[PDB]
C-alpha cells in the first residue's frame, strides 16, 4: 500500500533538497557544456530511457561522465525538475522542443500532458505546424485532431506559410480525404497548384500523383495549360501520364459542397419523458427537421452565437445540482463533422442565459446574470478566439434584464426595454444611442443588412432601426390570429429578411409557418407554412440561429406524423 | 538527409550489434546506438532498420548457433543448447532495448510483432524446430525421461530448463511447446505404461 499522507510527500521533498544540495549524486549529465548532477533512480522511475542507459550493460553503465546530446539544456533541466517534483509548468511556446526531448527520453508522462497540452491548443495557426509536428514523432491523437482541424480551417485559408513545407504523404492524406470543408472544387486546385508552384522540378513524381489526387473535376479546367507552361524541356513520358488521368480513378461528389443554410434550435420539447430538453435543427429548402446533441446533456438555459465562418458556441447555463439549477460557467464549441461538442476554456462568472455577439473575430458575452451581485451590477466579458482567454472591456453603462445584443457594420449593439448603447471595438466605450418610444421586454433583435428589426415584446411590435440614420420607425403589425399570444424569431435567410412564429390558442394545438418580409412593401408574404408531419411543438424558452450544417454527419430526427 | 548517410549509420549499427552478440559488449558505447536509432526512424525508415535487424539475426544464428548445436549433439547437447538460448537471451536484452525504443513507433504504426517476439520466431524458426535438431532433440529427451522413469537418476533441473525455454519460445501460451513437447511423450508413456500394466496384471 502506498501511504500518501507521511512518507510519499517527505521522500519527494527531501529527495528534492537532496537534488538542490547536489548530494548523494552518483551521475551528471554533460550538455553542450552544461552539468546537471543528478541520481539514477528518479532517472530510471521517470524515463523509460534511462534505465535502458544505466541498468543494460555496457560502456556508459559504469560511466561517471555522460555526454548526452541533441538535448536542449532548458528542456532537460524542467524535464529533471518535473521528475523530482511533479510540476511540469509548461508555456505556450516551448512545447514542441519539450516534447521531442520527451520523446527522445521515453518520459510517459511528460509525453501525455504535453500531449494533451497540445490537443487542446489547436486554435487558429499551429494548426499544420502541429500536424507536421505530429507527422515527424508519430502521435495518433495529435494527428487525427489536427487533420480534423485542417480539413475544418485550411479549407478556408489555404495560404499558410507552414502549410508549403509539408511530407508527401500527409499532404496525400489531406487532400484525398472527404473532409475537407470546401463549398468549391476549384480552390483544393488551386491550393495544390501553389503548393506545385513554389516547389517544381524538385517534386513532378509528386506533383503527378497531387494531379492524380484532385482528380478530374478541377484536372480539366487549366492544369493542363498551366503545366505545360511550366513544364521541364524535354519530357515526353510525363504528357502521357498526365493524359491518363481523365476518365478512371472514381469521380465523385464531395462532402463541403453540403454546407446548407439552416436554423439550429435549443431547448426543444424532448420525446422521451426522461429528458427535458433538446437541440434540433431545421432545413428551409430540404424541409426536414434534424437532430442535435445536448452539449452537456444535462444542463440547460445556454446562449448560441454564430461566427461568420459558421461557428456555434455554446456558453453559460444552469444544471440541476442532482442532490442525493447550479449554474457553471463552462464553454463549449459544436464539431460540423463529429457531432460532438468539444469543450473550450470557461469564463470567469456563472452566467444564466448569456447573450454572446461575434466582432471583429471576437465573442462578446453580454450580460446574462453575471454574478449578481456585483458592486457594478452593469458588466460584460468578451472572449479571444485566436488566444483563447477572456478579456475584461468595459462594463454597461445600465443594468438591464431579458437584453438583447447583436452586431452591426462591425459595431456592438446591445438592446434593451427602451434604451440602446453602442460599444466602440476600438476605443472599448459605450455611446448613448436613440431611444424607443415603447417599452417592451422578452423579445429579441435581428442584425440583418445595416438595420436592426426588433420583433416582440410585452407582441407584434416591429420596430425598425438604421444605423446611419439613427432613428426607430414602426412598419407594420404581423398578420397574427387574435386570442393568441405568437413567439416571434427573427433571422436572416438566404440574404432576405424573415420570420419564425409560432400561434397558441386556447383549447388549440400550435402551428409553425415562416413568412417572407419586404422592406418596401412593410408585408411578412406568405413564404412557406412548416408542416406537423415533420416538425413537432418546440415550447417556450427555444432558441434560434442561422448556420450552416451537414446533414450526412446529422441524423434525421424521428417522430411521427 | 542523402542515402549515404543512413547507409553508413546503419552499417556502424549493424557493426555494434554484431559485436554486442559476439559477447563483447562491455567496450561499446549506449548513447550512441540510441541516437543514431533516433535518427533513423525519425526518417521514417523502420522498414529498412527492421529488415537488416531481422536479416542480421537470423544470419548470426544459422552462423554461429546452428553450427555449434549440430557440432555438439553427443557431447553436452542440452548443455550447450541451454547455454546457447541463455546467451541469446542475454544479448536480445539490450538487442530488444534499443530496438523497443525503436518498436514503440513501429509497432503501434506498422502493427507487427516487436522485436523481442520477433528474435524468438526467429530462434524457434531456425533451432529448435530445424528439420535435423528437433528429432534429436525429441529422441534424446525421451531416451533420458525413459531412463529416469526406468529407476536410475538422472538431472532433474536441466529438463525444467528445458521445458521453461520451451514454453517461452512459445512466445503466446503453450501453442508450440504443448505439441513438440508433450505429443511424443504422450505416445512413450502410452506405449510404457500399457507394457508395465500388462507386465502388472
Amino acid at each position: 500500500r502506498q501511504i500518501n499522507t507521511e512518507y510519499a510527500v517527505s521522500l519527494l521533498e527531501q529527495l528534492k533538497l537532496f537534488y538542490e544540495q547536489q548530494l548523494f549524486t552518483d551521475i551528471v549529465l554533460i550538455v553542450e557544456g552544461t552539468e546537471f548532477p543528478c541520481h539514477k533512480m528518479v532517472l530510471a522511475t521517470c524515463s523509460s530511457y534511462f534505465r535502458a542507459m544505466f541498468m543494460s550493460g555496457l560502456s556508459e553503465s559504469k560511466q561517471t561522465h555522460v555526454h548526452l546530446r541533441n538535448v536542449d539544456a532548458a528542456t532537460l533541466q524542467i524535464i529533471i525538475t518535473y521528475a523530482y517534483t511533479g510540476n511540469l509548468a509548461m508555456n505556450d511556446s516551448t512545447v514542441e522542443q519539450l516534447y521531442e526531448t520527451a520523446c527522445f527520453l521515453q518520459v510517459e508522462d511528460v509525453l501525455q500532458r504535453c500531449r494533451e497540452y497540445l490537443i487542446k491548443k489547436i486554435n487558429a495557426e499551429n494548426c499544420v505546424r502541429l500536424l507536421s509536428f505530429a507527422d515527424l514523432f508519430s502521435c495518433e491523437e495529435l494527428k487525427q485532431s489536427a487533420k480534423r482541424m485542417v480539413e475544418h480551417k485550411f479549407t478556408a485559408v489555404y495560404h499558410q506559410d507552414a502549410f508549403m513545407q509539408l511530407s508527401h504523404d500527409l499532404l496525400i492524406d489531406i487532400l484525398s480525404s472527404d473532409n475537407l470543408n470546401v463549398e468549391k472544387e476549384e480552390t483544393v486546385r488551386e491550393a495544390a497548384m501553389l503548393w506545385l508552384e513554389y516547389n517544381t522540378e524538385s517534386r513532378s513524381q509528386y506533383l503527378s500523383s497531387v494531379l492524380s489526387q484532385i482528380r478530374i473535376d478541377a484536372l480539366s479546367e487549366v492544369t493542363q495549360r498551366a503545366w505545360f507552361q511550366g513544364l521541364p524541356p524535354n519530357d515526353k513520358s510525363v504528357v502521357v501520364q498526365g493524359l491518363y488521368k481523365s476518365m478512371p480513378k472514381f469521380f465523385k461528389p464531395r462532402l463541403g459542397m453540403t454546407k446548407e443554410e439552416m436554423m439550429i434550435f435549443i431547448e426543444a420539447s424532448s420525446e422521451n419523458p426522461c429528458s427535458l430538453y433538446s437541440s434540433v435543427c431545421y432545413s428551409p429548402q430540404a424541409e426536414k427537421v434534424y437532430k442535435l446533441c445536448s452539449p452537456p446533456a444535462d444542463l440547460h438555459k445556454v446562449g448560441t452565437v454564430v461566427t461568420p465562418d459558421n461557428d456555434i458556441y455554446i456558453a453559460g447555463g444552469q444544471v440541476p445540482l442532482k442532490n442525493t439549477f447550479r449554474t457553471v460557467n463552462c464553454f463549449y464549441w459544436f464539431d460540423a463533422q463529429q457531432n460532438t461538442w468539444f469543450p473550450k476554456t470557461p469564463m470567469l462568472f456563472v452566467r444564466i442565459k448569456p447573450s454572446l455577439v461575434c466582432c471583429e473575430g471576437y465573442i462578446y458575452a453580454i450580460g446574462g446574470d453575471s454574478v449578481g451581485g456585483e458592486l457594478n451590477r452593469r458588466t460584460v466579458e468578451r472572449y479571444d478566439t485566436e488566444k483563447d482567454e477572456w478579456t475584461m472591456v468595459s462594463p454597461l453603462p445600465c443594468a438591464w434584464q431579458w437584453s438583447a445584443a447583436v452586431v452591426v457594420h462591425d459595431c456592438i449593439y446591445v438592446m434593451t426595454l427602451n434604451l440602446m448603447y453602442c460599444y466602440f471595438p476600438r476605443s472599448d466605450s459605450w455611446v448613448e444611442m436613440a431611444m424607443r418610444q415603447t417599452s417592451r421586454s422578452f423579445a429579441s433583435a435581428a442584425a440583418f443588412g445595416d438595420k436592426i428589426f426588433y420583433i416582440g415584446g410585452l407582441s407584434v411590435t416591429v420596430e425598425i432601426y438604421d444605423v446611419n440614420k439613427n432613428e426607430w420607425k414602426m412598419a407594420a403589425n404581423i398578420p397574427a390570429k387574435r386570442y393568441s399570444d405568437p413567439c416571434v424569431r427573427a433571422v436572416v435567410i438566404s440574404n432576405s429578411l424573415c420570420v419564425f412564429m409560432r400561434e397558441t390558442h386556447l383549447n388549440e394545438r400550435a402551428k409553425y409557418v415562416t413568412y417572407q418580409y419586404d422592406l418596401e412593401l412593410d408585408r411578412w408574404s406568405l413564404r412557406q407554412h412548416i408542416s406537423e408531419r415533420v416538425l413537432w411543438d418546440l415550447g417556450r424558452d427555444f432558441r434560434c440561429t442561422v448556420g450552416k450544417l451537414y446533414p450526412s454527419c446529422l441524423e434525421e430526427s424521428p417522430w411521427k406524423p | 538527409m542523402d542515402e549515404k548517410y543512413v547507409n553508413s549509420i546503419w552499417d556502424l549499427l549493424k557493426n555494434a550489434i554484431q559485436e554486442i552478440q559476439r559477447k563483447n559488449n562491455s567496450g561499446l558505447s549506449f548513447e550512441e546506438l540510441y541516437r543514431n536509432a533516433y535518427t533513423m526512424v525519425l526518417h521514417k525508415h523502420g522498414e529498412k532498420l527492421y529488415t537488416g535487424l531481422r536479416e542480421v539475426v537470423t544470419e548470426h544464428l544459422i552462423n554461429k548457433v546452428r553450427e555449434d548445436v549440430l557440432n555438439s549433439l553427443n557431447n553436452n547437447f542440452l548443455q550447450t543448447l541451454n547455454q546457447a538460448w541463455n546467451d541469446h537471451q542475454t544479448a536480445m536484452v539490450m538487442i530488444r532495448d534499443i530496438l523497443m525504443y525503436m518498436d514503440r513507433v513501429y509497432v503501434q504504426q506498422n502493427n507487427v510483432e516487436n522485436v523481442y517476439n520477433l528474435g524468438l520466431i526467429i530462434f524457434r524458426d531456425q533451432v529448435v524446430r530445424y528439420g535435423c535438431i528437433r528429432d534429436h532433440l525429441r529422441q534424446t529427451l525421451l531416451d533420458m525421461i525413459a531412463r529416469e522413469r526406468k529407476g536410475e537418476v538422472v538431472d532433474r533441473g536441466a529438463i525444467r530448463n528445458a521445458c521453461q525455454m520451451l514454453m517461452i519460445l512459445g512466445l503466446e501460451g503453450r501453442s508450440v511447446y504443448e505439441e513438440d513437447f508433450e505429443a511424443p511423450f504422450l505416445e512413450m508413456s502410452a506405449e510404457f505404461f500399457q507394457m508395465e500394466s500388462q507386465k502388472f496384471l
